[PDB]
């Protein structure tokens, strides 16, 4: 009725969706973002990618369609399908490795004057810093920068809208957690051109990484080859009837030692952890190695070890004694009295190593838990 | 020009005929369409969970009464080309094997006969959940069935009335085609108050299995048997290998232990019976076993696991006593049982092992049956 | 001032499939430039790689030069792609994979009818990396890119710097490092016999990698292994008897591990690339490390056996003394080991050698390349 | 005739494709949403991944398509393509994991006064919380929550048919689980002003028994030649270095295992239960193995004149025997005696204990199907 | 101007491109096809995939395209939108694995006659056999046959032009070689139908292959494990006092090559061959546990080599000359002559056998070489 299909129609024909509401050659169009990650899926520290829920909240205003009571007097506020709007092209820039999910043909809101929301429920594929600084215990900050993509400031800028935590939303089955997350605008003039360019809103995600199973598996197998090594040191003072038989364990262990690499490498490339947690293992393992070595080859250091008739009992008596002799001279080649040494030596070394293998783990462990 | 602008303006594809519009001569019993189904190929199998991914020729029937054409079209060329979006295509719905929509299946070229009859053919790589069942591996190897037909339209709306499925089957199949047989129909069901919807029932009865995994598989034991069952006969002809006889279990042991491994790895991609995969495991336990019998066995023995007169008889006393301990060694070597140990080992592996290929028969007889 | 009417006059005679060439025989003049930003995908055994790379296009055409309603409104407009000539681009030696995000997007027309246009692309290509770039001097990537539609006597590009760079962007989280980025702007003819040439775009990339971190982790064991083995070598002179076959449970447990490794990093360049001299000096120094391994057991083989009534029966026992004795001396003559204990100096130098040889001309692979 | 053409033309004169079968602001539209499952293909029950398919039966009434006497009593029911009506984009809260497959842009079934059926089937992946508490015998629910991602409920109301229907209805037959049953409840939620999803019911039972058959060996057999070990010492007390090679071979067995249940439970893990106490079990086995291994190296050794020279004859050798008679004090069998019985409580009591507690987890925690 | 307007528009209005250039009930449209193949970029002989290009060399007439003055007289050749023609469903008959890529939306050559050609730069995956026959030294011709789609002879018709190699631009890069590639054409009627059916063109592709990486780490454990075996008998005669040091290398080598079919399988599986070939592997290493299975079983084959004063002295002798010829007993045994026959008895039948393994081994390659 009132003016019904003149009101519809009008409205249809002068009106290009693809025009952008500029007004006049100054302030751009001004266009703000705000985004609410609902929550995350999947992240991948090793491929620094994550797919992720995000709700745009996209705002913005076209004078052209304020209205008078044939269009806001109808109903105050209502739906209008996004195609008639000039969408931003918005991009994460070291980042955007995926198109928005679920930002096409969806709708947006007008208001009796003419502000625009435009909220549609996205989930994409995200690309973030996680470097091989990212597993630490001491974390790095996934630097997110999130701007209009192909227009300048001159034809229109990108804005934030608000404060909020990345561990908002952060996901609860992530093998990571959160330390913090802020986000601060900024305006990208370049000293290429005299001219002012884009907007945007640079995200720092601050979480430090490792969920605790892995910790529990590894360092007791490493105690537990402490035994065993403890026994490499206290079998042999104890007994060195066995030395062989430890050299089966010797190679039973360093080749656990060597598979358990196979599996925490590939755990190394599953996930970034910054190389300097390498060098723990580094020289831990390898003392196994050089302490093995040199504890084995002195377990090994040892040179073979690891009338007439009365004379007769004098020339047999006289045999009897010197390979007597001889027994106490190989004996005298495996003594007990170092290997108490080595057994001290090195639990000292290994309570040392050890402890000082605790030293940066405690360290780090006195900046990361704080 | 024999009417011809005039008469395809008659026609109009899109515009005249009704696309939208099903020619089933209004509201009756249904346009007589018919479907043919011929297998082109058959690239992956997973008996595991019951998916098949094959190529099918989607020959399709049924007569476009609004596609007659005269002299300028009919008999200009008695037969000419219609894209789909042109032709009226049935909704052709692989019924129990379509939980993987159809492509190059889809809206392809059509073959436009001159009295309305139209003929839409094309290329289907599809994926289906055929009835694998944990039962599409006894010998038998179940009974694939799946159903085509247009999907939207009902028996008042659409009509579809009816090849082997080895006429095409993939050459590269872990499996083996042993018959495939056609036969449409059409039906109604309870919560529907009316009859709807004919269509293509193909039944694929197949079979598989490796004549290769049974080479390099059973090939070790009887190598590894031979192992523990010359393990039994190296105890006499030399029990005194003690350790490394030990060694020999750990590294029979090992390679057992990991064997089975590889088992259930290839097993989850593929779902293996109850019945065969005991045979296995039961009797390399079997082995197992007596390993652990080789142990005890093999180390179970408690042992085998007048002055100057004074003086020598002194001697002939250690002699004699540590005689006694000597021997008190042979009391335990147990060597008059040795032949019945290992007599004792041939007959069970005759009985198990007999048992086993005994039993391979006594339900490959049956089958052949 | 006539906006409506200029508007609506040149799309009257707006035409979209034809290109702005003043006349048909001397070409357009279209300009396009890359800057890389994203490497994503280095799979060098296969020579192919993925990269955003910002495609700078750039090309005149005043078809559109405007009056006060649209030029002097604003020297700078933004309109889209679907409406202008738009360069098909595409890497000849590279590009393996149709650009994605690269077309379709906002160009940019000036007033003047100067027209800018850079979307981002993340595509898959192939460059060189042919049994060679694994090592210390490195094969130039070479990619040369241009519209695959058409040939140069209509369309030309342009270019700039071919001395200046491809690390501008390159990763910091590849696997290796580039070192200069040349590029030339060409004409159409190759050994194919092409003729009528159709400008393109050449990308040099001369890179260097091989920041190994499974260096040590070959250089450590391998030490601990020929260690292992020269205790093998020097463990016996110091090793009891009952060492012989000691020495040999280290033989089993030294190969475990040793084709274990010849599994590992086998595997190892078959997922990345490959090359075969740093793979001759392992394997052989590794078939030598086996050889005088399994000569050691030839060597712990090589030897024959080491591997009045009183008196005449006093008369036949002092025998068995002397007799036994005979037989204790066999062992001597046969266990005075002159060849074991020069074999742990043998395979010392030896190992010296092998070692140096290696060490030294691994020395010499980074020092001509470097 | 009757008005046919008439009818016809008006119908698609006036008719709206785009629009809602509702007059503005109120009760809505009465849409009727129900589900016949097909069947379910796979359930990642590790991350909570679920891909399933079902019909998507919509109905509701058009009182804008209402016919006359051709299409309306001429022929009561006809079919066509959707494409016309509010199609719920419907997303699912937890699920949804990805989009429709046979789900959306499929033909209808229209009634004569305008009642509206479409029942397609479609693959859609989603993701309930099965959680890593699939696999306790108690296992879990979960909220299943679909509906429309970019409607809110206002224009529509949603409603279901059963809510006991069933979800073994289309259970795949394909499933090594099982279920009792599906509740379904409505539901909308206020913290958006949407009306929105309805929560579905989950309370799985996933029970495959087949490995744990063979992994009970393991715990068992592995016991066989443990028991043994603990046994073979009185058994055959040399089992002194054999059985440390027990051992060597006992742990590598042990760690393989440790090798494949982590990439086992890589895809379907959930509480830890049966490796949480096969776990002590395994450190049971583990250590009790090596202590034994300790209690096999506690000890420090095992680990006239002619009648003058038989006077020192009589001396030597039994001197000595005592000597080694002084061993036999040392190494008596009292330990391993008490021990392999200590071995009787150890191994029987933690035994009967995972024993029971796996006895307790497969009948204690079953009723809960609810 | 020279009838400017009224020469493209008609050229618009009474020219169609579903329509097919059929001239009266003959020959079928001339189509003129070719492979024009300068890239490999990736192919797996285990699945027999090939993702190649070759630029689709099209040539056929189409009189509506002849002209006069007013198109011809323009200039000379023109190039067309490939939109205005009848593109042919080509497609590889039992390949065809791939879409062709970068074939539409393309430039099509137009003559002042009518000739007309369009080379596209199509690349696409293939499927072709190789079988477990692809890559012997003997080759298998890869059938590749291409025609035309849905389009029976009736309507189109296409035919080789030129003979051209598969190595003019084959894969250097390529873990093959070819011999030779020839394409002949043919049409192909079916005892079905008593039609005239398309026409095609058969590729095949003959190139043996195999790099030598696998076959050098083959025959070097071969080799070496040989040397272990060849340990195997010799040591016995240097060195018996480790037969069961012998045993331990079985379990070694067992394990080993146990181990090395575990590798061939992945590999093989991993990589096409045909069968026959792992049949010498089979048997000769069969050999080495068939010969170890006698030669060990026979190295163990051994029953356990595997006054009155006066009077007392007789009873003492006695207990020695009991035990003397005792000893001389497992002696009697262990002749060390048995020993020399087993090295050599199979030293020979290994040279022999191994010679039989050189035999086919090079006899085939006597044939591949060719």
């Amino acid at each position: 009725s009132e003016h019904e299909t003149r009101l519809v129609a009008n409205l249809l024909e002068n009106y290009n969706k693809v025009i952008r509401p500029v007004e006049h050659h100054t302030h751009f169009v001004d266009i703000t973002v705000g985004l609410q990650l609902i929550q995350l899926i999947n992240v991948d520290e090793v491929n620094q990618i994550v797919e992720t829920n995000v709700r745009l909240r996209q705002q913005w205003i076209d004078v052209r369609l304020r209205w008078n009571p044939a269009d806001y007097g109808g109903i105050k506020k209502i739906r209008l399908p996004s195609d008639d709007v000039w969408l931003p092209d918005l991009v994460l820039y070291n980042n955007a490795d995926g198109d928005f999910a679920i930002v096409h043909m969806t709708k947006l809101l007008l208001d009796y004057t003419g502000k625009i929301m435009w909220t549609p429920p996205a989930i994409f594929k995200s690309y973030c810093e996680i470097i091989v600084t990212h597993f630490p215990f001491d974390q790095q900050n996934c630097t997110m920068k999130l701007g209009i993509w192909t227009y300048d400031g001159t034809k229109v800028s990108i804005s934030p809208e608000s404060d909020r935590p990345d561990l908002s939303t952060f996901m609860e089955s992530g093998e990571w957690v959160m330390k913090d997350y802020r986000g601060w605008k900024h305006w990208v003039y370049y000293t290429c051109c005299p001219d002012t360019p884009y907007l945007d809103i640079t995200y720092h995600f601050i979480m430090q990484r490792i969920p605790l199973y892995f910790v529990v598996n590894v360092i007791i197998p490493c105690l537990l080859f402490s035994f065993l090594t403890v026994l490499v040191f206290y079998l042999p003072t104890d007994s060195g009837e066995k030395m062989t038989l430890s050299i089966s364990v010797l190679l039973s262990l360093t080749v656990f030692l060597l598979v358990i690499v196979e599996l925490i490498p590939s755990t190394s490339s599953a996930v970034p952890l910054i190389g300097k947690y390498m060098l723990f293992t580094m020289i831990f393992v390898i003392s196994s190695i050089i302490v093995t070595v040199v504890v084995i080859n002195t377990h090994h250091r040892s040179p073979s070890t690891h009338s007439a008739i009365e004379g007769v009992k004098y020339i047999a008596e006289h045999m009897k004694s010197d390979e007597e002799s001889s027994n106490a001279a190989e004996e005298w080649k495996y003594v007990a009295m170092v290997i108490d040494h080595i057994l001290l030596c090195v639990f000292m070394l290994i309570c040392i190593i050890g402890t000082v293998s605790v030293f940066a783990g405690r360290l780090i462990e006195l900046s990361q838990e704080g | 020009v024999n009417e011809e602008e005039r008469l395809i303006n008659d026609l109009l594809i899109v515009n005249k005929y009704n696309k939208h519009v099903r020619p089933v001569k209004h509201n009756n019993e249904v346009v007589n369409i018919a479907l043919s189904l011929t297998l082109s190929n058959l690239i992956s199998l997973k008996e595991t969970d019951e998916t098949l991914t094959t190529n099918v020729w989607m020959d399709h029937a049924w007569y476009d009464h609004r596609l007659t054409w005269n002299a300028s079209e009919y008999s200009d060329i008695s037969i000419l080309r219609l894209r789909p979006e042109l032709i009226w295509i049935p909704d052709i719905v692989l019924q129990n094997n379509n939980d993987g929509q159809y492509n190059v299946a889809y809206f392809c070229n059509v073959l436009v006969r001159p009295n309305g009859y139209v003929t839409w053919l094309p290329p289907a790589i599809f994926r289906s959940s055929c009835p694998i069942n944990v039962l599409y591996f006894p010998f038998d190897w179940q009974n694939c069935s799946l159903k085509f037909t247009a999907l939207n339209y009902n028996a008042n709306e659409i009509s579809m009335d009816l090849i082997i499925d080895p006429e095409a089957f993939t050459e590269n199949g872990e499996w083996e085609i042993i018959h495939k047989p056609a036969k449409k129909n059409i039906y109604g069901d309870k919560f529907p108050n009316g009859t709807n919807y004919q269509d293509v029932t193909f039944y694929l009865i197949i079979r598989r299995k490796p004549l290769f995994y049974v080479i390099n598989f059973i090939t070790p034991c009887v190598l590894i048997s031979f192992l523990a069952a010359l393990a039994f006969y190296l105890p006499a002809e030399s029990g005194e290998k003690m350790s490394t006889a030990i060694c020999v279990l750990l590294a029979q042991a090992v390679f057992l232990l990991l064997t089975s491994q590889r088992l259930p790895e290839t097993a989850l991609a593929v779902p293996l019976i109850g019945k065969y995969l005991m045979f296995i495991m039961s009797l390399v336990t079997g082995v197992v076993v007596n390993c652990g019998i080789v142990l005890n066995f093999h180390f179970r023995t408690p042992s085998t696991h007048s002055g100057i007169d004074s003086t020598n008889y002194i001697v002939k006393q250690i002699k004699e006593k540590n005689a006694y301990d000597e021997e008190v060694g042979n009391w335990n070597l147990v060597g008059q049982t040795i032949d019945r140990l290992s007599m004792f080992i041939i007959t069970p592996v005759m009985v198990l092992g007999t048992i086993f290929i005994f039993v391979m028969g006594n339900f490959n007889r049956p089958p052949a049956k | 001032n006539e906006e409506g009417r200029l508007i609506e006059k040149l799309l009257g005679d707006y035409d979209k499939r034809i290109k702005p060439a003043k006349t048909l025989d001397h070409v357009i003049d279209v300009t396009l430039k890359l800057t890389l930003t994203n490497l994503i995908s280095l799979n060098e055994k296969e020579e192919a790689l993925t990269t955003n790379v910002w495609i700078e296009i750039q090309w005149n055409d005043y078809r559109l030069s405007w009056n006060t309603s649209e030029y002097e409104g604003i020297d700078l407009v933004r309109i889209p792609s679907e409406l202008l000539w738009l360069p098909d681009v595409v890497l000849e030696n590279n590009v393996d994979g149709q650009f994605e995000v690269a077309y379709y997007a906002n160009v940019l027309v000036y007033n003047d009818g100067s027209m800018y246009w850079l979307p981002p692309a993340i595509y898959r290509s192939t460059c060189p990396i042919a049994v060679t770039y694994f090592p210390f001097d490195w094969q130039n990537c070479s990619l040369v890119f241009r519209s695959q539609t058409y040939n140069a006597h209509e369309v030309n590009l342009q270019l700039s710097a071919e001395e200046g760079i491809d690390p501008e962007d390159f990763t910091e989280n590849g696997e290796w490092t580039i070192r200069h980025r040349p590029a030339k702007k060409n004409y159409n003819w190759q050994l194919t016999k092409d003729d009528i040439d159709f400008q393109e775009i050449i990308f040099f990339l001369i890179i260097q990698r091989k920041p190994l971190f499974y260096i040590i982790n070959i250089i450590a064991p391998c030490v601990l292994i020929s260690s292992l083995v020269v205790l093998v070598y020097f463990l016996p002179a110091q090793a009891g008897g009952q060492k012989c076959t000691l020495s040999i449970s280290v033989l089993l447990a030294q190969t475990i591990f040793l084709f274990l490794i010849a599994q590992k990093v086998p595997e190892t360049s078959l997922n990345v690339p490959l090359i075969g001299k740093y793979l001759i000096f392992v394997m052989f120094v590794s078939l030598v490390i086996v050889t005088n391994c399994v000569i050691v057991l030839n060597v712990s083989l090589r030897t024959p056996n080491t591997h009045s009534c009183v008196e005449a029966c006093n008369f036949i026992a002092k025998s068995t003394k002397e007799q036994n004795d005979s037989g204790s001396e066999n062992e001597n003559w046969v266990l005075i080991g002159k060849v074991i204990d020069k074999a742990c100096f043998w395979i010392a130098l030896l190992l010296f050698s092998l070692g140096t040889l290696a060490i030294f001309l691994t020395g010499h692979l980074n020092q001509v390349p470097e | 005739s009757v008005m046919e053409d008439t009818l016809l033309s008006v119908l698609f004169e006036n008719y709206n494709p785009k629009v809602r079968p509702s007059q503005t602001v109120g009760d809505k539209v009465t849409v009727r949403v129900g589900l016949t499952l097909t069947s379910l293909l796979i359930l990642n029950e590790k991350n909570e991944e679920m891909t399933t398919s079902v019909f998507l039966n919509l109905a509701w009434t058009d009182y804008r398509l209402q016919w006359d006497p051709a299409a309306y009593e001429g022929i009561k029911d006809l079919s066509i393509p959707s494409d016309d009506v509010w199609q719920p984009d419907i997303v699912l809260m937890n699920n949804n994991d990805g989009s429709f497959e046979i789900t959306l842009h499929v033909n209808v079934l229209v009634q004569h006064t305008g009642a509206v059926s479409w029942h397609p089937s479609a693959i859609y992946r989603s993701s309930c919380t099965i959680k890593v508490m699939y696999f306790p015998f108690d296992w879990q629910n979960c909220t299943m929550v679909f509906k429309s991602y970019t409607y809110d409920t206002s224009e529509v109301i949603l409603q279901h048919a059963l809510d006991a229907m069933i979800n073994q209805d289309a259970f795949t037959e394909n499933g090594q689980w099982s279920i009792e049953h599906k509740p379904s409840r409505k539901n909308w939620r206020s913290d958006d002003p949407s009306y929105e999803d309805v929560t579905f019911y989950l309370i799985i039972q996933r029970k495959p028994l087949f490995y744990i058959v063979y992994t009970i060996v393991p715990c068992i057999l592995i016991s066989i030649l443990a028991i043994l070990v603990f046994y073979l010492p009185p058994d055959a007390g040399e089992k002194m270095s054999l059985s440390i090679s027990a051992l060597l071979a006992l742990t590598v067995f042990l760690l393989l295992l440790a090798d494949k249940v982590p990439e086992t439970s890589l895809s379907v893990p959930i509480i830890i239960s049966y490796l949480m106490f096969i776990m002590i079990l395994v450190a049971f086995s583990v250590i009790l193995s090596v202590v034994v291994l300790n209690l096999h190296h506690r000890s420090p050794n095992t680990h006239e004149a002619v009648e003058a020279i038989k006077y020192i004859a009589e001396q030597l050798e039994s001197a000595s025997e005592f000597d080694d008679l002084k061993k036999d004090w040392q190494y008596v069998a009292m330990v391993a005696d008490r021990l392999f019985l200590y071995i009787f409580i150890t191994m029987c009591s933690i035994g009967t204990f995972s024993i029971f507690l796996d006895a307790s987890h497969n009948v204690p925690p079953d009723n809960p199907f609810a």
